[PDB]
């Protein structure tokens, strides 16, 4: 359902077979290489194989999570097949161990044989200004919807700032739980009728 | 500003909008080994051939998809690339846009480095606005992988996209390995006439000439230097 709707929740603990299947899927984990973080085999358990049909997932890396990342993507059923890469600039445009480093990397895999995406529109570089920390730019959500106008998208570990139309936002720095979808509705009150997510 | 949406409207790419130590590199030059270079078609060499072992490899394999005698990844990762590595050593292994990002990685795994740093060479299209089967996006960029095993800049490097059939790697990674002051012994696997320089050794199946002797490279390395960085001055003789 056409506006932002999301869940205050541990990613961890979330059935997430109760929110269906989505045309695209994008995270930002915290990987364990200002909040906390995610140990690599609590990430390779995610439960991401239940999220998708036909699509894809867009898996922001850095560091070791350039490896790390990669592995998890397979593990859970998808190909690599692009690579983003975001040149984070100040207001004027200039860019901000061995190497300064002046990008950030999202991983972009493939499920299935997804139909009818308008693949090719965008390019594989972002040129976009940096905000506050881990906040990713907006421009992503754009090519998303670009590739794939008005399907459903799932966000994990997402921030309030996150949520968008057309998207469900996952995270728990989210702020309670807002579902509009009647869909999901149903299935969040079977599942959790107390409105508790635990174990 | 959404230059995502430019592009889309234009065909302008978004790093068409980026915005804008000599005494080190005299150093580098002073301590540069002549160039040296020889032809040998690495399918059919023994690469333990080339000595001694080198601080930095460059392995610039003609993809195919460069192409718009070609390298598939099942040979490139067949190379024994760990019998020429000095233990303590690094690689920097241009992978394209592709597979290669995945593939490349392994090939590090292969010959014993892990990946310390990913270098993008972002391609821009300001004099001329406007296909992988698999591919979600417009590919404008290259990675080049460094590695490192045993114990100033950018990760960054923007030009304009050159002409079709022009296969060529930006001079710019050439910059950024030798200020790393990694040490002399630099070996470019694939490296063309056009792609020597001094302080390498290139080896390649289409150079013309080839002027490589191991005795004489070895004697560049001979004792008191041994283990200089390739950023400090030259020590004294006689
Ligand atoms: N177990 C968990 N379940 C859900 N969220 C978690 C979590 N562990 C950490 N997080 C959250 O994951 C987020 C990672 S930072 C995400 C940044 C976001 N993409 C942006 O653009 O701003 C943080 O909000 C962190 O609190
Ligand atoms: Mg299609």
């Amino acid at each position: 359902l056409f506006p932002p709707q999301w869940i205050c929740c541990d990613i961890r603990y979330l059935d997430v077979s109760i929110l269906g299947k989505f045309a695209v899927v994008m995270a930002d984990p915290p990987w364990d290489i200002p909040y906390g973080t995610l140990t690599d085999d609590e990430m390779r358990r995610l439960n991401i194989p239940v999220l998708q049909d036909d699509g894809f997932l867009f898996l922001w890396v850095t560091g070791r999570a350039m490896e790390l990342g990669r592995e998890c993507l397979n593990l859970w059923g998808y190909e690599r097949v692009d690579e983003i890469i975001w040149v984070k600039t100040n207001q004027l445009q200039r860019i901000i161990h061995w190497l300064n480093h002046g990008k950030e990397h999202c991983l972009v895999g493939v499920k299935g044989n997804p139909q009818g995406f308008n693949q090719g529109l965008d390019c594989d570089v972002i040129v976009a200004e940096v905000r506050s920390t881990s906040h990713k730019p907006d421009e992503i959500y754009g090519m998303i919807e670009r590739l794939s106008p008005g399907t459903r998208k799932i966000e994990l570990f997402g921030r309030p700032h996150n949520v968008q139309p057309n998207w469900i936002t996952l995270g728990n720095q989210l702020d309670g739980i807002h579902l509009l979808d009647p869909d999901v509705v149903a299935r969040f009150k079977q599942r959790y009728p107390d409105g508790i997510i635990s174990k | 500003n959404d230059y995502c949406q430019h592009f889309v409207d234009t065909g302008h790419r978004p790093q068409n909008f980026i915005r804008d130590i000599r005494l080190k590199d005299e150093l580098i030059a002073k301590s540069n080994t002549p160039p040296m270079y020889l032809q040998a078609d690495i399918e059919a060499f023994d690469i333990r051939e080339l000595t001694p072992k080198f601080d930095v490899i460059l392995l610039e394999p003609p993809l195919e998809e460069y192409y718009r005698k070609c390298w598939t990844w099942d040979d490139i990762m067949k190379l024994e690339i760990d019998e020429i590595a000095a233990p303590r050593s690094f690689i920097f292994l241009w992978c394209g846009s592709g597979e290669g990002l995945d593939l490349g990685r392994v090939c590090l795994r292969k010959w014993g480095y892990r990946r310390c740093e990913d270098i993008c060479w972002i391609k821009t299209n300001k004099n001329n606005p406007g296909l992988d089967p698999k591919a979600v996006f417009q590919r404008t960029k290259e990675h080049c992988l460094m590695g490192i095993k045993g114990t100033v800049d950018i990760d960054l490097i923007i030009t304009e996209e050159p002409e079709i059939g022009n296969i060529e790697k930006p001079v710019e990674i050439f910059h950024i390995i030798e200020h790393f002051c990694l040490g002399r012994r630099r070996l470019h696997l694939f490296g063309r006439d056009s792609t020597i320089r001094p302080g390498w050794l290139t080896v390649g199946p289409t150079l013309t000439n080839s002027n490589y002797n191991a005795e004489t490279y070895a004697s560049y390395f001979s004792a008191p230097n041994s283990y200089l960085t390739g950023c400090t001055e030259e020590i004294e003789r006689l």
